[PDB]
RNA sequence: AAUAAGUGGGAGAUAUUAGACCUCGGUUUGGUAUCGUCAAUGAAAUACCACUACUCUUAUUGUUUCCUUACUUACUUGAUU
RNA sequence: GGCGAAAGCGAAAAUUUUCAAGUAAAACAUAAUUU
RNA sequence: UUAUAUACAACCUCAACUCAUAUGGGACUACCCCCUGAAUUUAAGCAUAUUAAUUAGGGGAGGAAAAGAAACUAACAAGGAUUUUCUUAGUAGCGGCGAGCGAAAAGAAAACAGUUCAGCACUAAGUCACUUUGUCUAUAUGGCAAAUGUGAGAUGCAGUGUA
């Protein structure tokens, strides 16, 4: 029996939807190393000379790290919050998805720790929270936003109180439904 | 060191030589802490002298210095130090004197 | 098995006072009956439930009393229209009946002369705590000042010996915001004549005299 | 910031989250042996607080004591002498565990310093620790100065020397008057300071 | 988190069941008389704000 | 009126009815009413209306040096390459 | 593997990823093998 | 992708290497550091006291070591980091109230040096280390860029910010 803040990990909303989760996120990655160089090192030598502030545009990606999300949740300017489940130890992500009732925005987790890490170009990454608004992706946020609502935010108000968990498995199981079947291959003769 | 009047009743009297100075004392005394320190005040930051005379007692003795203090310039334009330049030690003083008083009691 | 318009366990906080003038499901008058369902407060020592609240405004408490008067009780009670008798009422007060549609023991809370002391518990003592209405010396009597405040909603409540009050304080047909300022003043007088009070009850108790007990906090 | 949250939940123990948190976590933590190098360690942020970045390499070693008294080494019927020196099987350790497992690191990792230590879990044939060992001659290491405080020579070995958190606390040491002796330096070094005689050049 | 067992179990004992000895059982648990009177008010918050909050 | 839990408020409530008004019940007015506040007179003035709670009673999520029984993954005990 | 404050242990260390000697060998931990 | 029926890609715990590349047990000990803690002796005997928080005690350092920037004092007309000396003082209490033990702020003297970590907001990893190729030289486990060649690094690096 673990306690009913598990099973907050792993129910966790089959991979039909949550691969068009992950279509959102191949265009937010953070920076490519190489056009992260391209970027600035325009700056060595064009805007250097050409005193311009505006063609940067800044693009809106999905934030990692940690440190970082917790600050973006409680400023209230993220908008949906990725959490792997796959983790270490909880208390980096146990605590996280019960602040997302309390703050309103919605959350979800996924299954597998590496693929946030796979694209972010470090190792394994366990933070992706998304801050992105823009028209371009506007259309496909809204559908799969009400998708996670009642499966990770609006689960979220009974997910605690229904869980005992942890089942007996699984050859004893087959000697505890042994008697069963046993006793109901004689209950067909008592009352017969 | 600036600091006076030892604890209890067997002193109403004397008055120890001065290590602790009154961080609060010194924005009431036109200064300016890590200036004063790179001049030498041993400034500490851990004293918070309770009595406005205390605290008037050594704002005076703060002006007493800080006056013959001679301000040698930095970029030697000698345009804000500013008190004097032409008071230079060979010059002026030069002294190396030790005793550095207390006001003998 | 609680009723709406007398709620019991629901404790409300200082805006839920404004719904108790609904109380008033009746056309007729109804006396409101206080009770308290108390703790470690024993009657039978010097702990007696009885004493006078001072409602500020008239909840109209149909007091008639006989005023037994001798040179001080109606010489400054004519500005409050005092019967103005010379205490000549208690010889036919007790033994006897009056008139026809009318008893012996009738009125709510009584009076007395300061001189006319040893004749309360004698003459019309045992004929009177067969009606339990027997006035004491602690409940605003001296009929000095006592005149103006006997049209000012006086009470008399006397404590029972199974634990158990009922006595008429007003009604419950005017506004709530008149009861804003009658229970939270008379609960109020209520703190001086209790003793050691700083949480020994958990709620209030108020009852019309046709409806069923409300509880406040 | 999550890790002030995170402190917040780790104080909350004796639940069921983090005791049954612990409690898988702890006879997970059995079969593996005395000694075993993790990559990671448990607690991070108590791990952090304790004057620790993770460059490379902050190492994490996993150690176990054996959670007891001590019993005093003489042979089956104990010790001669005086009654004021008999009794043993109650007879407790001065050191706490968290100064003794890192002795139990010190010795038997030839290559390493100590920096602090947490605890983690406790249970009834254990308790055990953890040792956040530095590196000494990486050569990131020499021009990491704010970690540069450890690998002057006189601070290598700080298990012995008792200047870790709990050796530090082992030896009685702070000011004033709950502590006036040990003042005179370390600890006994009392108890040759004060009985040291001066027969002066002139009395 | 849940709650910490002792607080739990005195969370019966601050029903009805004798916050005298319920007290004085934060006194023997935590305790020193100065550090439970925190510990003992802290339960009635829990308290007072499930009298009626406390419906679903 | 007994047999008013008791004891005090109360010095008539409530119900009914048509009328008044409302879309209407109803409240009110007055008539009537098992009793009664009143009288019947004593230990409580019984109508009207009670907080409380037990003789206890049906039912609920009770901590229990609780007892007894299964479970097994913690742990203890071996076996085999 | 273990315990001891450490030195070291009046010790059938039979538990210690592979703690195999390996073997002319084959993909796709070379095969049953070696405590 | 796991009827225990295949690949590939990560991850996660985790190996093996006559790999690369480098760090450590040891000697001494007077002083110093955390350790373990005995005894004749004294009480006219002895058992708690004492020898003593002591000789072996051994594991650790150095030209310093530990301490050190108070979770302190004192209670006053206040003081103010740590260490040693004079005195506090053979006084306070601990004591088979036996023998005997035993400090201390406060007073004056040398010297004086104060400050990084953790953790809100600090607000484009802006970080760090190898590698190879050159710059620059030098008996440097070296200074400048670069391929942005790795990997470390968000499970968080950096700057500013601390009883």
């Amino acid at each position: 029996k673990v306690p009913p803040p598990i099973h907050q990990f792993s129910q966790t909303l089959d991979k039909t939807t949550a691969v068009k989760l992950f279509k959102l996120l191949e265009k937010y990655r953070p920076e490519s190393p190489l056009a992260k160089k391209l970027r600035l090192k325009k700056i060595a030598e064009a805007k250097a000379k050409g005193k311009d502030v505006e063609p940067k545009k800044k693009p809106s990606y999905v934030s990692a790290g940690t440190n970082t999300v917790t600050k973006l949740i409680e400023q209230k300017k993220a908008q949906l919050v990725v959490i792997a489940h796959d983790v270490d130890p909880l208390e980096l992500v146990l605590f996280l998805p019960a602040l997302c009732r309390k703050m309103g925005v919605p959350y979800c987790i996924v299954k597998g720790k590496a693929r946030l890490g796979r694209l972010v170009r470090r190792k394994t990454c366990t933070t992706l929270a998304l801050t992105t608004v823009d028209n371009n992706d506007k259309a496909n946020f809204g559908k799969v936003l009400e998708a996670v609502k009642t499966n990770f935010n609006e689960r979220h108000e009974e997910i605690r109180r229904h869980w005992g968990g942890g089942i007996l498995g699984s050859k004893s199981l087959a000697r505890i439904s042994k008697l069963e079947r046993a006793k109901a291959r004689e209950l067909a003769q008592k009352q017969g | 060191r600036p600091v006076v009047r030892c604890p209890t009743i067997r002193y109403h009297t004397k008055l120890r030589a001065g290590r602790g100075f009154t961080l609060e004392e010194l924005k009431g005394a036109g200064i300016g802490a890590n200036f004063a320190k790179t001049i030498g005040i041993a400034v500490d930051r851990r004293r918070k002298n309770k009595s406005l005379e205390s605290r008037q007692r050594n704002i005076q003795r703060l002006k007493e210095y800080r006056s013959k203090l001679i301000l040698f310039p930095i970029n030697e334009k000698k345009i804000r130090a500013g008190e004097s330049s032409l008071e230079e030690c060979k010059l002026a003083t030069q002294l190396k004197g030790p005793v550095l008083p207390i006001k003998n009691e | 098995m609680a009723s709406k318009v007398s709620r019991d366990t629901l404790y409300e906080g200082v805006n839920g006072l404004l719904e108790a003038s609904a109380k008033k499901k009746r056309g007729f008058l109804e006396t409101v009956e206080l009770q308290i369902g108390l703790k470690n407060y024993d009657p039978q020592k010097d702990k007696r439930f009885s004493g006078t609240v001072k409602l500020k405004h008239i909840p109209r408490p149909k007091m008639k009393v006989c005023i037994l008067g001798d040179q001080q009780h109606c010489d400054e009670a004519k500005a409050n229209n005092v019967d103005f008798m010379d205490a000549e009422a208690l010889k036919k007060l007790n033994k006897n009946k009056k008139l026809v549609k009318k008893l012996a023991k009738s009125y709510d809370a009584f009076l007395a002369s300061e001189s006319l002391i040893k004749q309360i518990p004698r003459l019309l003592g045992p004929g009177l705590n067969k009606a339990g209405k027997f006035p004491a010396l602690l409940s605003h009597q001296e009929s000095m000042i006592g005149k103006i405040e006997e049209v000012k909603s006086t009470i008399k409540f006397q404590m029972k010996k199974v634990l158990c009050l009922s006595v008429a304080v007003g009604h419950v047909g005017m506004k709530s915001d008149e009861l804003a300022q009658n229970v939270n003043l008379s609960i109020n007088f209520l703190v001086s004549l209790l003793k050691k009070n700083w949480q020994n009850v958990r709620s209030l108790h108020v009852k019309s005299s046709m409806g069923p007990p409300q509880r406040l906090y | 910031g999550a890790y002030r949250y995170m402190q917040e939940l780790y104080r909350k123990k004796q639940s069921d989250v983090m005791r049954y948190l612990l409690r898988i976590r702890v006879w997970q933590y059995r079969q593996l042996t005395k000694l075993h190098r993790s990559p990671r360690p448990t607690r991070p942020d108590k791990a952090r607080r304790l004057g620790y970045r993770a460059k490379q390499g902050f190492v994490i070693y996993r150690i176990r004591v054996r959670r007891g008294g001590r019993k005093r080494p003489v042979p089956k019927g104990c010790t001669y002498g005086k009654p004021k020196s008999h009794g043993v099987n109650q007879l407790k350790p001065y050191r706490g565990l968290q100064s003794i497992a890192e002795e139990r690191v010190g010795r038997r990792l030839g290559g390493l310093r100590v920096l602090n230590s947490y605890w983690i879990a406790q249970d009834a044939s254990y308790k055990y620790f953890e040792v956040i060992l530095i590196d000494t001659h990486h050569s990131a290491i020499r021009r990491d100065p704010k970690i540069n405080w450890i690998c002057k020579h006189v601070h290598k070995h700080r298990e012995l020397r008792g200047l870790t958190s709990a050796g530090k606390s082992s030896r009685g040491i702070g000011k004033g008057y709950r502590y006036s002796q040990t003042i005179g330096g370390s600890r006994r070094a009392a108890w040759k300071r004060k009985n040291r005689e001066h027969m002066h050049r002139k009395r | 988190v849940g709650h910490a067992p002792y607080e739990k179990r005195t969370m019966e004992l601050l029903k009805v069941s004798k916050d005298k000895r319920a007290l004085k059982f934060l006194k023997r648990r935590l305790g020193t008389h100065i550090r439970a009177k925190r510990k003992r008010e802290e339960l009635s918050n829990i308290l007072t704000q499930l009298r009626k909050a406390q419906t679903h």
